[PDB]
This record gives C-alpha cells, sequence and structure tokens, in this order.
RNA sequence: GACGGAGCCAGCGAGUAACUCCGUCGUGCUGACGAGGAAUUCCUAGUAAGCGCAAGUCAUCAGCUUGCGUUGAUUACGUCCCUGCCCUUUGUACACACC
C-alpha cells in the first residue's frame, strides 16, 4: 500500500478489523 | 583458456596465446581445492575442497564469487560439466554423486 | 410431470430466528443458545476483570 | 481429415508469451524441410513429435 | 490471594500510540540500531 | 463338470461331485428363463420376466457383468454365439430378434 | 559468540516451518513471517521428522530455521534456531493479529528493512537482540523505507512492522503485517534437535519473585 | 540498428522462413547500396551468418533458382 | 411388423436434473435476472422500479434495468409451456453477479411477482428450497460455472438481433438424441448481447427486428416443439 | 536343428513354489496374466511418451518419478493410469485398492474384448488425447481466445485424467462399481465410439479451438 | 561352519534380516512360506528377486527372513531387497563371482531400488 | 455401503486403526439433512490428503497441543505477458570476444 500511501501524501488499518462477505 | 586449481586456495585462469595468468579466484578463507570443471560455454568455473563440503561457483568474465552450492556431507571428491547441456556432475565420499 | 408446492416461509430472515412451531424442542433452542451466549460474555467479563 | 505431425527444433526464448504457451520452431516429418514457429501449451522438450491441424499458419505473440 | 506472574498487557490505543510516538522520534532521527557490511 | 438350472428368481449351478448346489444368483426380482454359458465358459447369461437381460461372470455369483434391457417383452431365451466371444443372441415377445455386441 | 564469525559477511537465510499437521490460519501465519523476513522460504512441515529436518537443513547451509505452533488457529509459539549448533530461543505469542485478517490491501513491500530494538538493556537483552537482529538481511541502505520494531515492554517484546516515509515537516507511518507480543520463555546452546543441550537461560515460572523483576 | 546485442539472438531467432527469405532480399537491395554498407558492415554480416547458420537445413533444401 | 409395448398407460416421465446429461434436451439459460437486496432497517427491497425510488440511487445504477418481473414472466411462459411437462426442459437462469440458479420441473411455482419476489429470498438465504413432501430439492443454487451443470456435447446459441434469421426447426433436427442444445435468452434492457460471448459460439435470432425475451424463448420452444413433434 | 541347455535338474525346490509363477519366469506378465510384448502405441507422437516397452509385475513401482521435469514420462502407464485413479478427497493414499480395483477393470475388459486390455488401454489414451485447444488471452478483458497446441506430455496427462474422472462421475450414484465403469469407458475410449466422457470432452475441445482458431 | 551369509534390506522405517546358507530351496519369511505373504497383491513385487532371474539359482540355498516395522508395503520392499542382496553377496562369496555380476546386471538393469535404498532425503529448496 | 466371522502390519512412552478375504443382504433420507453455492484462501515430493498411536516436558494446550508411525498422489518445475516487488544504467575485472 505504499503507492496508495503516496497518493495521501501528495494530496491506518489495524485499528478496525472485518468480516467475510455475503 | 586453460584453468588450474591449487592448494593455495586459488583457481587461476591462463591465457594459452599471450602465456599469461588473467584471472585468480579464491575463496573466502583459503581453502585448498582438490577438483575443478568449468563450463563449455567458458562462462562459469568450479572447484571442489577436501574441507568445505560445498562447490564454489565463479564466473569467469568477472571475477567475483558467484556462489557457493551445498548438498553433500563430504568432500567432493570429483567434478565435471556435460559438455552439451551443461548440467553438472559432482562425486563425494557420501557415497554420492549428485547432478546440478 | 407430477407438479409440487415449495415449503416456503414468507418474512424469512436467516439471522434472526424465526418462528418455528416446536416451542418443545427449538424455543428451548432459541433459550439455550440465549443462556450460552450471556454465560460466556460474563465469564469473559469476569476474567477480564480478574486480569 | 489428413492430420499432419512435426518434429520440434528448437524451443524459443524471449518472446512475450501468454504465461502457459510457449512459441515452438517446429519442423515437419512427411517432408523434412519446411518449418513453422506454432506455439504449444503444455510442457514441451526438444524433439517432441507433435500433431498439427493446420499446416499454413505460423501463430504470433499473445498478451 | 495472591497470583504467579503479571499477566498479559491487554494492548491498547494509548500504549500503541505511545510506541507509535516514539517510532516516530527514532526514524525522523534516524537513530537505529541495523547490520553493517565488512 | 458345472451345470445350472433356471429357478424362478435364482439360477443355481451344481457340480459333478457334490451333486447340490456350488454357486447360485438369487438377486434378481422377477422370474428368469434363459442361462447359458458362452462357449469359452467364462461368463453366463440370464434372461428374465421383466426383460432385463442380464450377462455376469460364472465361478463367481456375486458380481454382475452388465445387465442390458431388451424390449420391455419378457426376455424368453438368450444363448451366445457358439463360436464367437462377443455376440449374444436375445428373444423376447416383441416379435423381432436381437444380436447385441456386450 | 556464534555471531562474530559470520555478522555482516554472509547474508542469512531463514527456513520458516509450521508445527505438524497445521491449520490453515497458521499457514496463513506462517506464510506472514516469509513476507515479514527478507530471504526466508516457507517449507511445508507434514511427516517431517525433526532430527532429520534439522540436519537436512544443516547441510543444506540455511542459517536459520523458525518453526510456529498454534492452538485452535491462534498462533502460540514460535522458535528461532541457529544452525551451526547455535542457539535456539523460543519464545510464545500473545496478542497476535494479522493483516490476513484485518486488511487486504495488495502486496508487502519486501524492502530490505531497518531494525528497532527499544530499551534491551540488559545482557539477557543485548544476547536477544543479536539472536533478532542477525536474521535479517545485513546493510540496508539509507532510502529504505519498511522499518521493524521491537520493544520491550516488560519482557514483552511489542512486535510491530512499519512503511514509514519522511516528510519536509515530519515523518508519517503505515503499519502493516503482523502485531506481536511475544516474550522469552527458553534458550539454549544446542539446535532445536537435541532437548539435551545446557540451558543457557529459561524463566521460572514458581519463585517467589516470579513477578517483581524484569528479564528474570 | 535499435535492438540491442543482447536480445538479439532470439529476437532473429522468432522469424520464420519467409520471414529469413525477404531478410535475404533485403541484404540485397543493401548491398547494391555501398553507402550504408560500409557503415554497418560487421553488423550486417553477424546477423546474416547467424541467419543462414541457423536456417541452413531449410535453405539448402530450399529450389529457387532466383535464389 | 414391431410389436407394441406392454403398457401404453402414460406413467410419469423423468423429471430430472445435471444427475443426468446425456439425453435430448433443450436447455434455456436466463442472462441478467439481476438479484440485488438491500435490507432497510425492517426488510429486504429487490432491484425493482417500483419498490424504491431510493436505493437505486443511492447504488448509483439506472432506472430501467430492474428486472425479476420480465424473468419472472419468461419462466411463467416456459413452466406453462409443454415441453415443460413432457420432460425435456432444465431450467438454469443466473445472475449478473453469477448467481447459477436452477429449476427443476417438478415445482409449482408462485403464479404472481410478489410470491415469486419473496420465494427468491427464501432460496438465496437457505441456497435450497424443499418440496411439501421434501424428497427431491426442486429449485437450487448451484455451482459456476455453468458447464458444470449443462451436458458436455450441448452446442449453444442464443438470443440474437444483428445477426441472421435460420429456421430452427431443421437447425435442430439435423441432431439426434446424443446431444443437448442449450439457447442463452438474454432479459436484459438493452446494449450488447456480449455477457456469454465466453461461451455460445452460433448467435442467431428468428426475425429481422429484436424480440422480447419471452417471444423469443417461445419461439425456439415451438421449434424445437416442431423439431421433435411436440 | 540346434538346441541351448541351461538347465540340468528341473526346479525342485523345498518350498513348493506355485506352476503359475515358474511359468511367469520364463517371461514377465502383467498380473501374470497380460505379456507386455505386442503391444503397440499405434499413434506415432506418443511413443515414449507412454512407457510400454518396460514390463512390469504390478502397478505399484515405488519409483521417483516427480523430481525431475519430463521423468514422470517415463513411469509404466498403468500406474500412471492407477495413481490419477486414485485422485479424489475421500480416497487419497488407497493405492493398494486402485492397483486392485484396476485388476478387476482390466479383467473385464480382457473378458468382454479379448485383444489383451493393455493393448486396450494404450490406444484409448491415444484416441482420448486433445490435439488442439485453446487458452484464455487477456484481450482487454473481453471474450477472448486463441487456438493453440497441445504437447504430448500435456496430452498424454489430460487423457489419463479425463478417462480416470469419466469413470467416476458416471459411477457416482450407479449401481455399476467404478471398476466396471472405467472398464466401459475404457471399451469405448478404444473404440473412439464418441460415447464415453473423455472421447466427448476431446471432440468439444477440439471443436472449439477449431472455431476460434 | 555351514556356509551362511546375513543381509539387510530398509524401507522407511521396516527393517528385513536374511540369512542366506546352502540348503535344499526353501524361502521363509518368519516361518510362514514365500507364498503365504500378506496383502497377496504385492506378492510379485515379493517374487521378483526370485522370479527374474529364475529359480534354478534358489535350488541350492535357503532363505530365512525376519522382519520387523513399518506397514505392509514397507515390509513388502524391505523383504524383497533383503532377498536379492542376500543372493548376491551368497553369489559374490561363496561360488561364482561371474554369476554375481550377472545378478547385479539383472537386477540392475530392473530396478536398483531392489538393491540399494533410497535414504538421504528431503531438499530444502 | 450395511452386515457376521477370519486375517495380519505400525513407532514415539516408563517419577515408591486401516486394509484384505470369506459367505449374506442390498440403498430417495433424517421427528432438521442427498456433499456445501456465489467466490475466496492455501499449496509443489515422501508435498496435499486419509488412517491411527502415544506423551502432556516451568511459557501455550486438554473442547486440545506437541510429537511419532502408517498409506500416499495429481499438476508446474517454465515464463516475465498480467499483478506486482527489487536491482542496474561507467562492464571497469587482468587476457579472448562482445559492447
Amino acid at each position: 500500500q505504499l503507492k496508495n500511501l503516496k497518493a495521501a501524501l501528495k494530496a491506518n488499518p489495524f485499528e478496525i478489523k472485518a468480516a467475510r462477505n455475503k | 583458456v586453460m584453468f588450474s586449481s591449487s592448494l593455495d586456495g586459488t583457481v587461476r585462469a591462463w591465457d594459452l596465446i599471450r602465456y599469461r595468468n588473467f584471472r585468480t579466484f579464491t575463496g573466502t578463507e583459503r581453502i585448498q581445492f582438490n577438483c575443478l570443471a568449468v563450463d563449455p560455454s567458458g562462462e562459469v568455473v568450479c572447484a571442489g575442497s577436501l574441507d568445505n563440503f560445498d562447490i564454489h561457483v565463479w564466473s569467469v568474465q568477472t571475477g567475483q564469487l558467484l556462489d557457493a552450492l551445498s548438498g553433500h556431507e563430504g568432500p567432493v571428491s570429483c567434478l565435471s560439466f556435460s559438455q552439451e547441456n551443461s548440467v553438472l556432475a559432482s562425486a563425494s565420499w557420501d557415497k554420492t554423486i549428485r547432478i546440478w | 410431470i407430477p407438479t409440487h408446492a415449495p415449503k416456503y416461509e414468507e418474512n424469512f430472515n436467516p439471522d434472526k430466528k424465526s418462528y418455528d412451531p416446536d416451542r418443545t424442542r427449538s424455543e428451548i433452542n432459541k433459550m439455550k443458545a440465549q443462556l450460552k451466549k450471556e454465560r460466556k460474555f460474563t465469564m469473559k467479563e469476569i476474567r477480564k476483570d480478574a486480569k | 481429415t489428413p492430420v499432419t505431425l512435426a518434429k520440434v527444433i528448437k524451443v524459443l526464448g524471449r518472446t512475450g508469451s501468454r504465461g502457459g504457451v510457449t512459441q515452438v520452431r517446429v519442423e515437419f516429418l512427411e517432408d523434412t524441410s519446411r518449418t513453422i514457429v506454432r506455439n504449444v501449451k503444455g510442457p514441451v522438450r526438444e524433439n517432441d513429435i507433435l500433431v498439427l491441424m493446420e499446416s499454413e499458419r505460423e501463430a504470433r505473440r499473445l498478451r | 490471594f495472591d497470583r504467579t506472574a503479571k499477566p498479559v498487557p491487554v494492548i491498547t490505543s494509548e500504549v500503541t500510540e505511545s510506541l507509535e510516538d516514539m517510532i516516530r522520534r527514532r526514524i525522523q532521527d534516524s537513530n537505529f540500531d541495523d547490520l553493517q557490511r565488512r | 463338470h458345472d451345470f445350472a438350472v433356471t429357478s424362478s428368481t435364482r439360477v443355481q449351478i451344481f457340480s459333478s461331485r457334490t451333486r447340490q448346489v456350488i454357486k447360485t444368483f438369487s438377486r434378481f426380482k422377477d422370474v428368469v428363463y434363459s442361462a447359458s454359458f458362452r462357449s469359452d465358459g467364462k461368463l453366463l447369461c440370464a434372461g428374465d420376466a421383466t426383460g432385463l437381460v442380464s450377462v455376469y461372470d460364472s465361478y463367481n455369483p456375486r458380481t454382475i457383468l452388465l445387465s442390458i434391457n431388451a424390449s420391455t417383452h419378457p426376455t424368453h431365451v438368450t444363448k451366445f454365439h457358439t463360436q464367437d466371444n462377443k455376440i449374444l443372441a436375445t428373444a423376447s415377445d416383441d416379435r423381432v430378434t436381437r444380436l447385441w455386441d456386450i | 559468540d556464534e555471531y562474530a564469525a559470520t555478522s555482516g559477511i554472509m547474508d542469512p537465510r531463514i527456513i520458516v516451518t509450521t508445527s505438524r499437521d497445521p491449520s490453515t490460519r497458521l499457514s496463513q501465519f506462517a506464510k506472514e513471517i516469509k513476507l515479514l523476513f527478507p530471504n526466508a522460504v516457507r517449507l511445508n512441515r507434514g511427516n517431517y521428522v525433526m532430527p532429520n529436518l534439522v540436519d537436512a537443513c544443516k547441510k543444506s547451509g540455511t542459517t536459520d530455521l523458525v518453526v510456529l505452533h498454534e492452538h485452535r488457529g491462534v498462533p502460540t509459539s514460535l522458535t528461532i534456531s541457529h544452525f551451526p549448533h547455535g542457539p535456539t530461543a523460543q519464545f510464545s505469542l500473545h496478542n497476535v493479529v494479522m493483516r490476513h485478517d484485518i486488511i487486504n490491501a495488495g502486496n508487502q513491500s519486501e524492502v530490505n528493512p531497518h531494525l528497532i530494538f527499544d530499551n534491551f538493556t540488559t545482557a539477557l537483552g543485548k544476547r536477544v537482540v543479536c539472536i533478532l537482529k542477525h536474521l535479517f538481511n545485513a546493510g540496508p541502505k539509507k532510502d529504505s523505507e519498511r522499518v521493524i520494531t521491537f520493544a520491550n515492554r516488560g519482557d514483552f517484546i511489542s512486535v510491530r512492522q512499519h512503511v514509514y516515509v519522511r516528510t519536509r515537516e515530519g515523518v508519517e507511518i503505515a503499519e502493516v503485517g503482523p502485531r506481536f507480543e511475544m516474550r522469552l520463555f527458553e534458550l539454549r546452546l544446542g539446535t532445536l534437535e537435541n532437548k539435551d543441550a545446557d540451558v543457557e537461560w529459561q524463566l521460572r515460572r514458581f519463585i517467589r519473585t516470579a513477578n517483581k523483576k524484569d528479564y528474570l | 540498428l535499435r535492438i540491442r546485442m543482447s536480445q538479439l539472438e532470439d529476437a532473429l531467432m522468432v522469424m520464420p522462413f519467409s520471414y529469413v527469405l525477404k531478410f535475404l532480399k533485403f541484404i540485397d537491395t543493401v548491398m547494391q547500396n555501398k553507402t550504408l554498407l560500409h557503415s554497418h558492415l560487421p553488423l550486417i554480416c553477424k546477423n546474416l551468418f547467424f541467419i543462414i547458420k541457423f536456417n541452413h537445413k531449410e535453405l539448402v533444401s530450399q529450389k529457387n533458382e532466383e535464389l | 411388423q414391431k410389436a407394441l409395448p406392454a403398457s401404453l398407460v402414460p406413467q410419469a416421465p423423468p423429471v430430472l436434473t445435471s444427475k443426468d446429461k446425456i439425453t435430448k434436451r433443450m436447455i434455456v439459460v436466463l442472462a441478467m435476472a439481476s438479484l440485488e437486496t438491500h435490507k432497510i432497517s425492517d426488510k429486504y427491497v429487490l432491484l425493482n422500479c417500483d419498490d424504491h425510488q431510493g436505493l437505486l440511487k443511492k447504488m448509483g445504477r439506472d432506472i430501467s434495468e430492474a428486472r425479476p418481473d420480465i424473468t419472472h414472466q419468461c419462466l411463467l411462459t416456459l413452466l406453462d409451456s409443454p415441453i415443460n411437462k413432457a420432460g425435456k426442459l432444465q431450467v438454469y437462469i443466473q445472475t449478473s453477479r453469477g448467481i447459477l440458479i436452477e429449476v427443476n420441473p417438478t415445482v409449482r411455482i408462485p403464479r404472481t411477482f410478489k410470491r415469486f419476489s419473496g420465494l427468491m429470498v427464501q432460496l438465496l438465504h437457505k441456497l435450497s428450497i424443499r418440496s411439501v413432501n421434501s424428497e427431491e430439492k426442486l429449485l437450487k443454487v448451484i455451482k459456476n460455472p455453468i458447464t458444470d451443470h449443462l451436458p458436455t456435447k450441448c452446442r449453444k446459441v442464443t438470443l440474437s438481433f444483428d445477426a441472421p434469421v435460420i429456421r430452427v426447426q431443421d437447425y435442430i433436427e439435423k441432431l439426434d438424441d446424443d446431444e443437448s442444445i442449450c439457447v442463452f435468452v438474454g432479459a436484459m434492457a438493452r446494449g450488447k448481447d456480449n455477457f456469454a460471448d465466453e461461451y455460445v459460439d452460433e448467435k442467431v435470432g428468428l426475425s429481422n427486428y429484436p424480440l422480447s425475451a419471452s417471444v423469443a424463448c417461445s419461439k425456439f420452444c415451438h421449434g424445437a416443439e416442431d423439431a421433435w413433434n411436440i | 536343428d540346434f538346441e541351448v541347455v541351461e538347465e540340468f535338474t528341473p526346479v525342485v525346490l523345498a518350498t513348493p513354489i506355485p506352476e503359475e509363477v515358474q511359468q511367469a519366469q520364463t517371461e514377465i506378465k502383467l498380473f501374470n496374466k497380460w505379456s507386455f510384448e505386442e503391444v503397440e502405441v499405434k499413434d506415432a507422437s506418443l511413443v515414449d511418451y507412454v512407457q510400454v516397452r518396460q514390463p512390469i509385475f504390478v502397478a505399484h513401482t515405488a519409483g521417483r518419478y516427480a523430481n525431475k521435469r519430463f521423468r514422470k514420462a517415463q513411469c509404466p502407464i498403468i500406474e500412471r493410469l492407477t495413481n490419477s485413479l486414485m485422485m479424489n478427497g475421500r480416497n487419497n493414499g488407497k493405492k493398494l485398492k486402485a492397483v486392485r480395483i484396476i485388476k478387476h477393470t482390466l479383467d473385464i475388459i480382457n473378458v468382454l474384448t479379448d485383444q489383451n486390455p493393455i493393448q486396450v488401454v494404450v490406444d484409448a489414451i491415444t484416441n482420448t488425447g486433445p490435439r488442439e485447444d485453446t487458452t484464455r488471452v487477456g484481450g482487454g478483458g473481453a471474450a477472448r481466445r486463441q487456438a493453440v497446441d497441445v504437447s504430448p506430455l500435456r496430452r498424454v496427462n489430460q487423457a489419463i485424467a479425463l478417462l480416470t474422472i469419466g469413470a467416476r462421475e458416471a459411477a457416482f450414484r450407479n449401481i455399476k462399481t467404478i471398476a466396471e465403469t472405467l472398464a466401459e469407458e475404457l471399451i469405448n475410449a478404444a473404440k473412439g465410439s464418441s460415447t464415453s466422457y473423455a472421447i466427448k470432452k476431446k471432440d468439444e475441445l477440439e471443436r472449439v479451438a477449431k472455431s476460434n482458431r | 561352519a555351514v556356509p551362511s551369509v546375513q543381509t539387510f534390506g530398509k524401507k522407511k522405517s521396516a527393517t528385513a534380516v536374511a540369512h542366506v546358507k546352502a540348503g535344499k530351496g526353501l524361502i521363509k519369511v518368519n516361518g510362514s512360506p514365500i507364498t503365504l505373504v500378506e496383502p497377496e497383491i504385492l506378492r510379485f513385487k515379493v517374487y521378483e528377486p526370485l522370479l527374474l532371474v529364475g529359480l534354478d539359482k534358489f535350488s541350492n540355498i535357503d532363505i530365512r527372513v525376519r522382519v520387523t516395522g513399518g506397514g505392509h508395503v514397507s515390509q513388502v520392499y524391505a523383504i524383497r531387497q533383503a532377498i536379492a542382496k542376500g543372493l548376491v553377496a551368497y553369489h559374490q562369496k561363496y561360488v561364482d563371482e561371474q554369476s554375481k555380476n550377472e545378478l547385479k546386471k539383472a537386477f540392475t538393469s530392473y530396478d536398483r531400488t531392489l538393491l540399494i535404498a533410497d535414504s538421504r532425503r528431503p531438499e530444502p529448496k
């Protein structure tokens, strides 16, 4: 996710979890 | 080109036209070498010792140590390169021949 | 061809336990799963407070 | 149809191929002259012989 | 009663942000400890 | 040195020594009509009243090689070729007889 | 004593492998450990006897072996082994959460990482900082962008991995990968094979000062 | 010219024998022009000799008097 | 000359599923019967034009593409068509999101829009529905790809608009009972019929101007009926 | 004419061996019933890719044919077939059961159509192996494919896989066992009778290859 | 005293010892005859050392084979390896060395896993 | 598959099964189910997987954990075309050759 966070510079995942699909 | 492999810790090349040395590959720790082989397309030179259980591979167009490839657990007695499909055959006192 | 109607539950939601007719052995599963989940949450609560 | 049968004589390198397929210079067996660069799917060695539905189209890159 | 050993520290937002600002300071100053060649 | 009789819903096979059933097959569902060895004497055919004629190996009753349907009329007779080992003649009450190939 | 010989001379190679008939979640976590380290390879453990595994690995000349143990999907232990009759530390894991659980944000970085060790103070701290930093690729660059943090917090090594990037007004972060609260519980001078070597150090669970002191 | 030295040995190994044939036609129309032939001569020679060394088995079985 | 069958009393023809994939059959697969259920909280709503104006414009797609009713009247045309009572039909629909739903011909289908659309969420949230005696599973969602449940030598066609017209009677009559023929009915709103051009290898419709889906599949069904003489 | 006398006292040893075994010492037959000679790969292009020149006794050679690349194209075709036949989630590891059920299979193959079942299964392989297919090339992520040709190792492997899983799927919920189901599948594949699962899938795949050629 | 020879044979964990001596031609596995060897489908895997080279080479020796350990297929590979190299060692010592390397040529042309087990595995890739 | 018998092969440990054979029955089900869908995850040789069997080793684990034995495959073992990630752009090293 380095390119995405570089886009966030030139413009925080683990405090939320998730689950599965339908 | 002919290669010569010593107990100095040296596999050194020899040109046989200018009749001079041009390359000297060593290990990293001065171990005595015992057998050598060389790719017929003269691009890699392999030597085997009495006290390291490995096969040292050197590139010859650049003198740096390419790698050391292992798998035996006794000293490698003899080496060879296949003259056509370039697979290597070593033979060691593990009662074992190994094809790379 | 021999023809069959479905066996259909109108207004059925898989998350929520519906109105099954078995008062004898299925609502017992409802309240016992309720009891198991509250007893699990209470023992988790008391062991984390013990920690 | 009469189907033809051809011996591989060289597996091509460096071609920008679809993963899986490999371009291959194969040469015919009923005659011994005409070579043609097909492309195969499975694992292919030098001088295996493979059956060809066609004899008039060599392929090209895939991407 | 009394207990054998201190149990597992449950990781909180304040302790992970404390070590986060620690690593912020450290990687700002580049005073970390890696290996060197020979 | 063995022989078979076509009982109802079973075929019974006897030896030349013990003179009783040495093997038999009784998972037929209807009354069966025809029992016939092939000329090599390894497998055997049996036609029933259902019209699903069954061929299966002899000296091993509990296996069934292939049960193929004839016409829906009761297959009265079914016998192999007298010299060929792979073609089997069947006849039910369909007013046509058939040379099936196994 | 077995690391000044080959400290920064040879870059290591690490084989990471699971316990025995592992779970799918454990194999995911072992893959994550392989992605955490450089030049590591996950090897399938199944019907591998531990003696012939460990000496086949040492004749194949690898440097380190990391086995993993689990409990109902949750990973609970790992074991760092060093191969030329080197030491094995073995640790337990407490708060382990993984990116395969949390977020599928694509791939990881795999760059030669930087290393941070917070307050390893005592001699056991120096021994464990040696056993932890000699399994990383020797001499990374300056603009290498993933760091690993190993912070001692009362014998609980908090392990996290971050990708940083320097602004001019500071440096901002993005953690990714695993998250550990590991703790040392044994360390012996032999390999994983023996269970006969001398215990250099193991923690004493049952003395009457089992909770007062740090790096017991 | 613009293809490199390294991948050339397979770049002109991909091409079929018909393309070898029109490469020979190019070699005719380029050595009927001594202006640029002498300024690319070792390149032309190495390419042509490797082409017909690799395609020698079909070349000598071709039957074309103009060829 | 040939003696008659010993029981001409009509007993039940073999109703089938994907357990047998050999016999002569007209497979119909309905493309783009979009099943999207958003549960307000209450209960779900489907993709209809006339169950919301809100949630469809929150999910952003246009209005006219809401169509379980047209695929419903298509499958009702099939379930009243005589081949469904003959036993040579095995109804496959698939949502554009990939939900391969099969209909076994033992079914008494809901004969209106509301009971059908309420049965569909029971089907979606149990992955099954049983019969009133419950000895076969009569309507179920099963495995992608669609070739997992259609036969092996199954010649694939679809509804076409920009392709010439044939005679489907001899187009089926050229083949025998050793083969199955499948038609992809494109029940979308408008656009391009390239939804299943992976699978379909011959594209043909039966009039010069575009049909609707129900009369198109009924055209192919009466062509199969004139082929097999049913 | 001419004779060669090697034995000078007949075989009378103290553990009395079966006579069919001491008759099999003259020449090796598979399962002591089927001679591997006078069995030919009728096709070319699969010769030296289906090993039949080296006779075995049972189909349980314990050699190592997965470490190198092409050396799984040298272990004999019968145990290639039984190793593909063992593959399903219910019955992994049970290759003794796999050996005995293909023993019963090719035994009834002989008792139905008697030439020899190894010839039956060899030309079954040559008739079932597909000769072309396609590959799902990208093409902008469209419905895009292109016909290619198949190397003979992939041909043999896909033929064996098609035959075995066709026998399994036709013997899933029927009265027939996997033994006789594989027998009838191999017989239909040997005739190429366009009835069995493998020959149907082969002609289908070559059909879509010719169509998208 | 009497001429004997003892050889071994090992699959995964099964181990087979073979006492071959001069005798009358009896081949016994744990006292059982060689014909009564389970699992009955690899009886020819046991038979092939005494079947490849003909029983006339077995007419003058008798073999007793002990087996321990392993499962069924490991035991039958251990039995056949022990039988094979016991016959080879008997012919190396007490009779024709020409017959010794005839037998060695036959067994190695069929499979050398019937003479040398493949011990040193695995590979750390 | 269910039976009723028969058969024989396992290694880890010492704190006063499977499979095989013989005869018999013979397969639309539980008072909520007919092999698991959409898709997703993981995986390359004694590997996936099946079968057991011990032990309980200062942290972890008995709903299990770890060892040990047994049986043991299919498909690649190539390719950078897709997704990426990394390295280099003096070859600089000592002949020959290429650049």
